DNA sequence: GCGCAGTTGTGCTATACAACACACTATTATATACACAGCGTGCTACT
DNA sequence: AGTAGCACGCTGTGTATATAATAGTGTGTTGTACAGCACAACTGCGC
């Protein structure tokens, strides 16, 4: 599964597939795609 | 008397939303209320069924106007009535 | 082939006369237009050619 | 002026669509043979026209039977004020 | 303009625009020199739209 | 007959094309010997029955997709020997209800039965014949939702009523009666755990459900009170 | 019949009603359940 | 203490399965009868 956040609460979801699209603890159908864990680099330029 | 000045200004009249909205409300619920009496006229000539979910179709107003907003076409009788709004700046 | 009321026939002529003409050119003066069920006029051959940004 | 309903709108929303809730109103919800042939007759001289139904309703029988022997006696008549009867 | 009694011939009136760009204009006055300058934006539309088509 | 092309590499042969393709040079390419393959790349009844059954669903206000679920599905019936009549009523809310089902969508018979007036039972026989078709061609949980919107109830109600009701389902006990006494009865319980008053004959009128119904239903559910609590 | 002076016109503008034929649904039993709606009886409250 | 009203409980009929009987009755289909330029051409009027 990967990870979501939800719109309002931006409570951590990590739903799978097949889960449909759905908050769980409310019902806001707009999630997050939770930023990605890897470092990523940048030149100051 | 001078011939009458086409361009006085104060001889034209603005129409902002809400007499554009009375104008296309006013014939979708014409064609509404025409639409409830043709099915009046299918039942009891029929003898059938009278339903009040039947007899409204909601669409006709709703899909009507949701249509008429998105491609502001007013009939073609009026165009491009409505624009997506300008966020390049809080200016324009 | 059959059955044919001469009114009926030289209706069904004047519809093929009329599908035949515009499907040459659409926007002759005076005749109903073919719009496609779009709501859009058909684009006729003669429209292909005629204005700026046709064919020629 | 115009009211606006400031209801949760579930309740609203779920009067509009399908409901299960239905009706609640109502607009517009709409002798042998014998015996039999011969009274009929009767009724033909006491009427030059008269109707399967009428029939029925003396000889309760189905109307197709009653057409069937009128086809004999009667003649149909399907124009005027008396179409559809029989003289 | 509504700012002048009727009947004025005056050419602050009618439109003479007494004022350099350096100081500034009255408000009367910037209003007109805004007509004269649709007036000259408006016919150079014209004119290029036209000339074109003579090019042609 | 033939009529079919297919890119070889003349210079190579080795496999069957192994290439790529360039869209903005809109040229294909061989991938190994880079030659260029190729060049300049372009870029009656029926509408009736569907005329009436979108007057339907549309007066349903069902999205799109289950419009044309129920479309698809009515098409393969169409004029088939083994559903032999039905006058064209039952049928369309037949392929309704299945475009529902396929959709995921729930609606009750109930439901469709106050679009329609079918009779009921001869609404089953052609439903299931229709079933049957679809197979030769070759779940109440949903339902609780909706519910509390026809009572604008909060979310944890709703999620309260959806453990409520699988935890139901395994206990068995009468193993439901028909789905929609149970998601009623469910709902019931739930919303008298929370302080929110719709009372009972509110959600019988509302809802449709026989009171005394509501009342049985919540008798053998409040004996089972002990299992059914999330936290 | 001929000529002249209005009007038009034409491109472009970076189906209903009646009769006949064909299909059908009413009824009866049996377990099953499950359901829903009404009717009757009992209890409580008010006069 | 008596009467009326309300609530609860129990019994009856829809839903579903098969299967035969056989009508007439209802529905559907088919057949018959009745009801913005600027210049270009026609046409119309007058001599
Ligand atoms: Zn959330
Ligand atoms: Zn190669």
């Amino acid at each position: 599964t990967l990870k979501y956040i939800c719109a309002e609460c931006s409570s951590k979801l990590s739903l799978s597939r097949t889960d449909a699209v759905r908050c769980k603890d409310c019902g806001h159908r707009i999630l997050l795609k939770a930023r990605t864990k890897r470092l990523v680099q940048f030149e100051a330029r | 008397k001078d011939q009458d000045d086409r361009d006085h200004f104060g001889k034209k009249r603005l129409d902002l939303a809400g007499p554009l909205l009375a104008q296309l409300f006013k014939t979708l619920f014409k064609k509404l209320t025409k639409d409830i009496f043709r099915y009046m006229q299918r039942t009891v000539e029929e003898a059938h069924d009278f339903n009040m979910k039947l007899a409204i179709n909601a669409k006709t107003i709703t899909s009507g106007l949701k249509y008429a907003l998105a491609t502001g076409n007013w009939g073609s009788s009026r165009a491009g009535v409505s624009q997506v709004l300008n966020r390049y700046t809080y200016s324009s | 082939h059959n059955g044919a009321p001469h009114h009926a026939i030289e209706e069904a002529e004047s519809l093929l006369q009329f599908h035949v003409a515009t499907y040459m050119d659409n926007d002759i003066a005076g005749q109903p237009q073919a719009l496609q069920k779009s709501g859009r006029p058909v684009k006729s051959i003669r429209a292909r050619l005629k204005g700026k940004e046709g064919r020629i | 002026r115009i009211t606006t309903l400031d209801e949760t709108v579930g309740v609203t929303m779920s009067h509009t669509g399908m409901s299960m809730r239905s009706d609640n109103s109502n607009f517009l919800k709409v002798m042998p043979k014998k015996e039999i042939l011969d009274y009929l007759f009767k009724l033909f001289d006491e009427y030059d026209y008269w109707s399967l139904k009428g029939l029925k309703e003396r000889t309760r029988q189905p109307e197709a039977h009653l057409k069937e022997c009128l086809d004999k006696v009667a003649t149909l008549v399907k124009k005027g004020p008396y179409a559809f009867k029989y003289t | 303009l509504p700012h002048f009694s009727k009947d004025d011939y005056s050419p602050e009136s009618k439109g003479f625009v007494e004022n350099s760009y350096l100081r500034g204009l009255t408000p009367q006055e910037f209003f007109f020199h805004a007509m004269g300058g649709r007036e000259g934006l408006i016919d150079t539309a014209v004119k290029t739209a036209e000339t074109g088509y003579i090019q042609r | 007959p033939n009529l079919n092309i297919v890119l070889t590499c003349p210079e190579c042969k080795v496999y069957p094309p192994k290439i790529v393709e360039r869209f903005s040079e809109g040229d294909v390419v061989c991938a190994l010997c880079g030659l260029v393959l190729s060049d300049k790349l372009v870029d009656n009844e029926v509408q009736a029955a569907f005329a009436k059954i979108t007057m339907l669903c549309d007066a349903a206000e069902l999205p799109k997709i289950v419009k044309d679920c129920a479309k698809e599905a009515y098409k393969l019936c169409h004029d088939e020997k083994t559903l032999k009549g039905k006058s064209m009523e039952s049928i369309m809310a037949a392929s309704i209800l299945i475009g529902c089902r396929r959709a995921e969508v729930a609606r009750t018979f109930k439901e469709i039965q106050s679009l329609i007036h079918v009779k009921t039972k001869e609404f089953g026989k052609t439903l299931n014949i229709m079933k049957n078709i679809l197979r030769g061609k070759s779940q109440n949980l949903t339902y609780i939702p909706r519910f509390c919107s026809h009572l604008g109830l909060p979310m944890q109600v709703t999620t309260s009523a959806e453990y409520t009701a699988k935890k139901c389902k395994e206990i068995k006990e009468i193993a439901g009666k028909s789905p929609i006494t149970i998601a009623v009865v469910s709902i019931y319980l739930n919303i008298l755990l929370f302080q929110i008053p719709i009372t009972a004959a509110k959600v019988g009128q509302t809802l449709q459900v026989t009171e005394g119904t509501i009342k049985s239903g919540y008798k053998i559910l409040y004996e089972h009170r002990d299992k059914l609590v999330d936290p």
